[PDB]
């Protein structure tokens, strides 16, 4: 029982707990680029 | 930073130097963690290469992050149905005990 | 074709202290290792120690721990060795080998005579 | 714990002489970089076999090793010439530490 | 993690595992923080519990 | 109603080891607490130890630390008692006993007599 630390525990046991890693790969990948298109442009009334 | 890099301190101050990679075709690791006698077993295996081209033969002790330590004072007491894991790069080893491979 | 330089004869009195300087020729020391071996007339070899200069670190066997004094030079590539307390059958010959990619103490210097 | 070899050895013309060096598992049983040097008198030592049989640049192929078991033996073919230069036997031990043998000494007629 | 757990290095990886509850109902908690003998007093208090 | 099997009895050389497994019955082992007592002919109740599996946590008195090796098995809910360096004093009747919600040696076990 881990509900929470309000009530009185004793925890020490250790036989098959879950294994764990830290990842020190991850990054932020840097921002795209935009194509805007562009070019003459004319209007009609 | 980036580029891995050792430090210390120095006075107030913190030194650090440059890194010196070694020759990654001669490595050697050992697949058995007892050491002589009893209860002074190795907590980390060592590792066997050597210095860029020059011929000869270094022993140390391998740490994090693909790091070897020539000061081999990492001991701990034998420890009965003991485990480890170590990661080097893109591999694991498992060793169940003291000894085996994985 | 690297040359090694050892420095002449001398003669000391029993109990005191003995430095020898090794220089290396060619363009650095770079990732070679320097050892020192000594060899009585008569007698077998042995290795004494050795020293990197990469992460100057220096191996010394278990019976010369505390007692000889490696040290190298990375401007002039030159390596000191100073062994005190010098006793009599200390008296000998020694070599400053080195380490190379074929194998290690592919070279050998003149030698320095030491006579207690 | 320095390595044992043999304090003379035999020979003849037209003859193949062995010189063995044995030692402790730590050092020779554990690995697979033993050397023989050749020293002649008043000269530096000279190296002519090295790891485990294979020879190196320039020298004759008369020569040759093998290591069996906890021993390693050096058998050389080419009779004649001088064949007068101590040979020593050296291997790589745990610790990083370097052991040399006792030495061994060739007479030819 | 929210909830309380235990872990542990085991070699290069961290292992953890559950937790269990005592018996909240039978606590004692000594009065007294001198232990036997001098200069040997424990820096915590003790407390006996059923499970 | 817990039901305790404990091993037959054995006969051993001094200076051996003795192993004794007791088998406990019901659905596991859970918060209970298995406790390996002796008896010598014509004497009282020792106590050697106590294991708890829920935290696998094994106590020993202060005269048989050292000794005696207590593991368990929650698969086959079952524990080891393991006994070195007996002496000649070591012929006695051996009990598993099992904590219950009322008082701790609520269960007991046959018994198993080893000779000396």
């Amino acid at each position: 029982k881990s509900v929470d630390f309000y009530q009185f525990r004793v925890c020490s046991a250790s036989i098959t707990g879950e294994l764990f890693r830290f990842n020190l790969e991850q990054t932020c990948p840097d921002t795209k680029d935009k194509y805007h298109q562009e070019g003459i442009l004319l209007v009609y009334k | 930073y980036g580029r891995p890099v050792s430090a210390k301190f120095v006075g107030d101050a913190i030194s650090v130097t440059e890194c010196i990679n070694v020759d990654q075709s001669s490595v050697n690791i050992h697949k058995s963690l007892r050491t002589n006698s009893k209860d002074v077993c190795y907590a980390r295996p060592l590792v066997t290469f050597k210095f860029l081209n020059s011929s000869n033969l270094f022993t140390g002790q391998l740490g994090a992050r693909n790091e070897i330590i020539l000061t081999n004072n990492q001991v701990e007491t034998c420890k009965d149905t003991c485990e480890h894991y170590f990661i080097t790069r893109n591999e694991t080893l498992v060793y169940k005990d003291y000894a085996y491979l994985r | 074709q690297v040359q090694l330089v050892q420095s002449g004869a001398e003669l000391k009195t029993p109990g005191s202290s003995v430095k020898v300087s090794c220089k290396a020729s060619g363009g650095t020391f770079s990732s070679n290792t320097v050892s020192w071996l000594r060899q009585a007339p008569g007698q077998g070899l042995e290795w004494m120690g050795r020293i990197i200069p990469i992460v100057d670190v220096t191996n010394y066997a278990q019976k010369f721990q505390g007692r000889v004094k490696i040290t190298a030079d990375k401007s002039t590539t030159t390596a000191y060795m100073q062994l005190s307390s010098l006793r009599s059958e200390d008296t000998a010959v020694y070599f400053c080998a080195r380490d190379d990619a074929i194998d290690p103490f592919s070279y050998w210097g003149q030698g320095t005579l030491v006579t207690v | 714990s320095e390595l044992s070899q043999p304090a003379s050895v035999s020979g003849s013309p037209g003859q193949s002489i062995t010189i063995s060096c044995t030692g402790t598992s730590s050092d020779v049983g554990a690995y697979n970089f033993v050397s023989w040097y050749q020293q002649h008198p008043g000269k530096a030592p000279k190296l002519m076999i090295y790891d485990v049989t294979k020879w190196p640049s320039g020298v004759s192929n008369r020569f040759s090793g093998s290591k069996s078991g906890n021993t390693a033996s050096l058998t050389i073919s080419g009779l004649q010439a001088e064949d007068e230069a101590d040979y020593y036997c050296s291997s790589y031990a745990s610790s990083n530490t370097y052991v040399f043998g006792t030495g061994t000494k060739l007479t030819v007629l």
